[PDB]
């Protein structure tokens, strides 16, 4: 997973080998956007909060920054919509979305 | 954690010893066995696992006495109120503080504890693999901004303590007529910025 | 008049010894006094010795700096239990009768245990085990076998409190505290014969002396007042503790003589006991640490010894020793193997003391006239009385006319002086050797190239240290025991360790290569360059087309070998075993065939030397290489060390000359392959990939047999790795086949001078599978290593198999896989150093005391015999041929040839 983020060759020799790394030339490190705006966005997308429902084998769990915030159906449609909004300029480029079918 | 016997435990940083899982959920206001089971999922094997877990709990604690037990672990103060306050303090400020520190946040922390237990159970049954600690999805970089934020937080806390001490001493050694006569100079003459400057510089 | 301590036996001091050994009875708690003078009867008396300047010791009469100090004693009012012996005292009490004091054991048990102790004396652990067993057996007993009196249980309370649990007339158990006087009375009655079983020696450690009656006082030098920056005489913690001890002792004595109640006497007794315990050990268990005047725990006698930087563990250290230098090293083969080049500036500082005699007076006179600036000069001159003077320029003209027998001159380093040479990390014995100085300009430690292997040094910034021994004994030891000549054969495997490395092999092959001839000019020039003493050229072999004479390389090389050497073997270039078989047949048939017949059957893969004439074969690593140096080993073991040194010093220069003036290089075209070989490699790779895909499909469709050692996936991985390794080997074989011997890189690989066949394979044909910890690459995204492959793919290309050689260039994914492999290699190299160092440290600490006695036995430091006739044959591994005690085959052949010739 270091591909494109950490230089695979530049590293000191000796005890520090591997433990000290250098950023690749294409690497970009992100800052933080206000999280409550993002939470309002996902809530507007149609994710019913966890207070009104419970996780089920036929339901998708949505995590924001690592905390569970609600449940949804057809998570693929949700992530497709979020990506389309991201590259339409509606929201910032800081937002990253991934889904696990397993 | 899930022991080799199948009984779940929670390891709070302040509490010297692990606590049984159902006790911790009941301390957070989630007392119903049905609700405790529901908070972690609906897979029947998981339901049976937690049926075994609550049977191990043996309904010793159902609504209360869980906080009292925790107080027994966390340096009991020999008082009902003392043990209660210690238990609620370590519950609010050491059980998932990122979810909040208000007593209302306990019901929210219950769901996070439930999902963590669900993860442990799924790993126990082999339904999911281990988590790779070197995967960069699980790593973050501490940039200069956040490190400066933490250092400034510490230095500002020190400055606030010095402000309080200086204000108290000046009032107790000068009387009321000076403090409230003109509060501007009273506030201004207690700052001592050198504490902050030297702390940040030496760090 | 100067003797050497042969042994140190430890024991327990007796009060009489402490009384007579000491000089002054300290009674008054007196400090340094306001005028800084020793108060009479104080802790720092003048009989204790003086550290303050400007006064004389009372006892020895020595000024500070020359008085070693003297001991004083304190007369205690009441017995005090020593903290260290408390557990021993408690163990003893539980084993002896309260009335008789003898050991509560039967006579037969005493005899059996005495026999066992006599047998297991030396083994400390077994001795302790026997002592513990006897202690348990005696403590379990209740009725004394001699008196029959009851023995009330003794309870030990840390640190120095003993309770006797007695039963009253009502049967209740009450704890009776044993005062130290009671313990002493109990201990005195123990007879001498019972001490060995009890774990004691009745000549150096008696149980009564464990309880202290007289407390010795260390001398002032042992407890010096370091003073302070303000001038305040900062005292020693021992001094303060002694002051408190004296005060409490006087107080207890005066209250005893005043008829005081028992309670206050007990209070002062316990205060004295606590002070004594904290003075002996301020960190004793169950003892509150006494605080300094600043509130910190005082450093006491125990803390003064159990310190890593103290007397123990601290004296052994590595510090900046005198007369040493350190600088980078550069190569030069123009000096002998036992020589080192020293920069002038270093030589003008590391002086060596030389005593002027009758046969070297003029040389030292010239040197001292040169001053400390001209190179052949001196820096210090010592008169026979002992004063040292700097030559400088003011008195440079004198100190030479007044220099005669008995003086000492610290001259600069000159050619011929002996000098040690070190390289860290120092692993084996050969990391330090003695060289001869040769002063040359610039600033580098020049080192001959044949000496690189034992030092394990490369000229890429490595640094070396040299030390100059000063005394004559050290110089003689370095010259005789540590010279480079004596260490040609390695003690590890019994073969050579000093020899040619890179050019000394390739150039030797070029010189002795079949079909190589040299003109007269080259022959004369190379012979003169090598230093070979010659004055007439041998008969020319073969004439040039235009009429010039020519000489084959074999004869030129044979000019170096001794006149009666004879040997034959097979080198690494043997590729047609039939010719070697024919030559061996002829040689074995005759043992001295006519050299004409050998010429027709000559083959460069079979070295054969007859009476110092090279008749067949070519020089390679097996001649005089780092190991398996057949010829060099033969020279060392048959003609002495000096002949071997001369031979090495000549062959090195000869080979260097021939390679320098004959031309040796390598270009990008050295790994250019014909088109057919490239097609063969491509089809091999494609076939291997197809087989791997077939394996993957068979695994996917459930057609797989899991061997018991592995599951399905592990068996699949094993098969894949085997297939890929075999494919890489086949590609390497093809590439090696299509690469000729005339190629310079192939020469370097084949002769063993540098590199392996695998290097050529990787650089030309195929790089091969990349692995981490013996497994295929797997650490990456979920189900795939990189992000450019379909998830859940197990194909060869997608898990670290790279199909491009270095010449063709790697695709980015292959580059990343190669980076993974290289990173793993670097990590392993980093960690193995520490692991090996730890293991070596353990082994050395375990084994550094064994040595060969004068009767051939090897004895442990405690006297146990470890090995009769070291090595079970008595042969030094260095002197062994290659492990065998005597190579009788070579002896037979050599003697037969010498006497039948
Ligand atoms: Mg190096
Ligand atoms: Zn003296
Ligand atoms: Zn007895």
């Amino acid at each position: 997973t270091h591909w494109g983020r950490i230089c695979p060759t530049e590293t000191p020799e000796g005890p520090n080998c591997g433990l000290v790394k250098n950023l690749a030339l294409m690497a970009q490190i992100t800052t933080a956007v206000p999280e409550e705006e993002i939470r309002e966005y996902l809530m507007s997308l149609g994710i019913v909060p966890i207070e009104v429902r419970r996780p089920d084998p036929t339901l998708w769990r949505v995590y924001l920054n690592g905390v569970l915030i609600g449940t949804i159906e057809d998570g693929k449609a949700l992530v497709q919509r979020i990506r389309q909004d991201r590259r339409s300029g509606k929201i910032s480029d800081v937002i990253n979305v991934a889904y696990y079918e397993d | 954690e899930r022991r080799k016997d199948g009984i779940l435990y929670v390891d709070i940083p302040n509490v010297p010893k692990p606590v049984k899982f159902v006790y911790v959920m009941r301390a957070l206001g989630l007392e119903r066995d049905k609700d405790i089971v529901e908070a972690v999922g609906n897979d029947p094997e998981v339901q049976q696992i937690m049926f075994d877990n609550l049977e191990d709990a043996s309904d010793i604690t159902t609504q209360q006495e869980a906080l009292e037990f925790i107080g027994k672990l966390v340096a009991p103060g020999q008082a009902r109120e003392y043990r209660l306050k210690r238990a609620e303090y370590v519950i609010d400020n050491n059980l998932l503080p990122h979810m909040g520190v208000s007593p209302e946040d306990r019901i929210k922390k219950a769901y996070y504890l439930g999902m963590m237990a669900l993860k442990v159970i799924e790993l126990s049954l082999g339904r999911r693999p281990e988590d790779d600690k070197d995967h960069y999805a699980n790593k973050r970089l501490r940039l200069a901004g956040d490190l400066l934020k933490d250092l400034f937080r510490v230095a500002f806390s020190q400055l606030v303590k010095d402000i309080q001490y200086q204000m108290t001493k000046t009032y107790q050694r000068k009387g009321d007529k000076y403090t409230f006569g003109n509060i501007h100079r009273f506030i201004r003459n207690s700052i001592r910025p050198d504490v902050l400057t030297e702390r940040i510089e030496h760090a | 008049m100067k003797k050497v301590i042969g042994s140190i036996e430890f024991g327990i001091l007796s009060p009489q010894e402490i009384r007579k050994m000491s000089a002054v009875e300290v009674t008054v708690p007196d400090t340094y006094d306001d005028d800084g003078y020793p108060i009479e009867g104080g802790v720092m008396d003048k009989r204790m010795g003086v550290i303050d300047p400007g006064l004389r010791c009372e006892t020895c009469g020595g000024r500070a700096g020359e008085c070693p100090g003297h001991f004083g004693h304190i007369e205690l009012a009441r017995p005090v239990i020593h903290v260290g012996f408390a557990k021993t005292i408690y163990r003893i009490l539980e084993s002896t009768c309260r009335e008789c004091g003898r050991i509560k054991l039967t006579d037969e048990e005493i005899e059996e245990y005495m026999k066992k102790i006599e047998l297991a004396r030396n083994r400390r652990s077994e001795f302790n085990e026997i002592i513990k067993e006897i202690h348990k057996k005696a403590k379990e007993r209740m009725v004394c076998p001699h008196c029959g009196a009851p023995q009330y249980p003794i309870k030990f309370e840390k640190p120095t409190i003993y309770w006797e649990i007695r039963k009253d007339e009502q049967g209740n158990e009450y704890r009776h505290r044993l005062m130290p006087t009671e313990v002493r009375d109990w201990l005195e009655k123990i007879p001498d014969k019972d001490l060995p079983l009890l774990g004691l020696d009745p000549e150096k450690s008696r149980p009564e002396w464990m309880v202290l009656t007289v407390l010795p006082v260390p001398p002032v030098t042992a407890r010096p007042s370091i003073t302070l920056e303000t001038g305040i005489r900062a005292e020693d913690d021992l001094t303060h503790k002694l002051v408190d001890i004296i005060r409490i002792n006087n107080r207890l004595k005066q209250n005893i003589e005043a008829g005081a109640p028992q309670l206050i006497i007990e209070d002062l007794w316990d205060l004295l006991q606590y002070h004594v315990t904290t003075y002996i050990n301020n960190e004793a268990p169950g003892v509150p640490p006494a605080k300094h005047k600043s509130g910190r725990p005082l450093k006491t006698l125990a803390q003064r010894l159990k310190g890593k930087e103290g007397r123990f563990r601290g004296n052994l250290s590595g510090k900046r020793v005198n007369f040493s230098a350190r600088t980078v090293i550069s190569p030069d083969p123009m000096i002998s193997i036992n020589e080192v080049g020293v920069p002038v500036e270093v030589a003008m500082e590391l002086t060596v003391p030389e005593k002027v005699t009758e046969f070297n007076i003029e040389r030292l006179r010239k040197m001292v006239l040169n001053g400390p600036d001209k190179y052949p000069g001196a820096n210090y001159v010592i008169d026979p009385e002992g004063r040292r003077r700097r030559i400088m320029d003011s008195n440079k003209e004198t100190l030479a006319n007044q220099l005669d027998i008995g003086w000492t001159v610290e001259r600069h380093l000159m050619d011929g002086d002996i000098v040690l040479f070190n390289r860290q990390p120092s692993l084996h014995r050969m990391s330090i050797m003695a060289h001869r100085v040769r002063v040359m300009p610039y600033r580098t430690f020049r080192l001959n190239l044949a000496v690189c292997p034992p030092y394990n040094a490369d000229f890429d910034g490595d640094e070396m240290n040299l030390h100059v021994p000063q005394t004559e004994e050290a110089q003689a030891e370095a010259r005789i025991l540590m010279e480079v000549q004596n260490h040609i054969i390695s003690p590890r495997y019994g073969g050579p360790i000093i020899g040619g490395i890179q050019d000394h092999i390739s150039g030797g092959y070029l010189l002795t290569r079949e079909g190589a001839y040299f003109t007269r000019d080259e022959v004369e020039q190379m012979l003169m360059f090598a230093g070979v003493d010659i004055t007439e050229l041998p008969e020319p072999d073969k004439y040039d087309e235009n009429g010039n004479p020519l000489w084959s390389g074999k004869t030129i090389f044979s000019l170096l070998l001794p006149e009666d050497l004879t040997v034959w073997y097979r080198n690494k270039l043997c590729d047609e075993p039939e010719r070697c078989e024919a030559l061996e047949k002829l040689i074995e048939e005759k043992l001295m065939p006519d050299p004409e017949e050998v010429r027709k059957l000559a083959y460069d893969g079979f070295v054969y030397i007859q009476n110092g004439k090279l008749l067949s074969g070519a020089i390679d690593k097996k001649a005089y290489g780092r190991e398996d140096g057949i010829i060099l080993d033969l020279i060392v073991r048959e003609y002495g060390v000096e002949r071997a040194r001369q031979f090495l010093d000549q062959v090195t220069k000869l080979t260097i000359w021939v390679i320098t003036h004959k031309g040796f290089t390598t270009g990008i075209d050295d790994e250019d392959l014909p088109e057919e070989a490239r097609d063969r490699i491509r089809e091999i790779i494609r076939e291997a990939e197809e087989r791997v895909n077939k394996l993957i499909e068979a695994y996917k469709r459930g057609e797989l047999e899991p061997l018991p050692g592995k599951s399905l996936e592990d068996t699949l991985e094993s098969l894949i790795m085997a297939v890929l390794a075999e494919a890489r080997d086949n590609a390497g074989a093809v590439a090696e086949k299509y690469l000729g011997m005339d190629n310079h890189t192939v020469i370097m690989a084949k002769t063993g001078a540098r590199g392996k066949i695998l290097n050529i394979t990787q650089m030309a044909a195929l790089l091969g599978q990349q692995s981490i910890r013996g497994k295929r690459l797997y650490r990456g995204f979920r189900g795939r290593v990189l992000s450019h492959f379909k998830p859940g793919d197990l194909g060869a290309r997608a898990k670290g198999f790279v199909v491009n050689s270095y010449k063709s260039g790697l695709t980015p994914q292959e580059y990343f896989f190669h980076a993974m492999g290289g990173r793993e290699g670097l990590v392993d190299t980093a960690v193995r150093t520490a692991q090996s160092g730890y293991m070596q440290r353990r082994l050395i600490n375990a084994l550094q005391d064994l040595k060969v006695e004068y009767d051939g036995t090897v004895r442990s430091p405690e006297g146990i015999i470890v090995q009769f006739k070291y090595g079970e044959d008595g042969v030094d591994p260095m002197k062994s041929w290659r492990g065998k005690t005597v190579d009788v085959d070579r002896i037979i052949v050599r003697t037969l040839l010498k006497m039948r010739g």
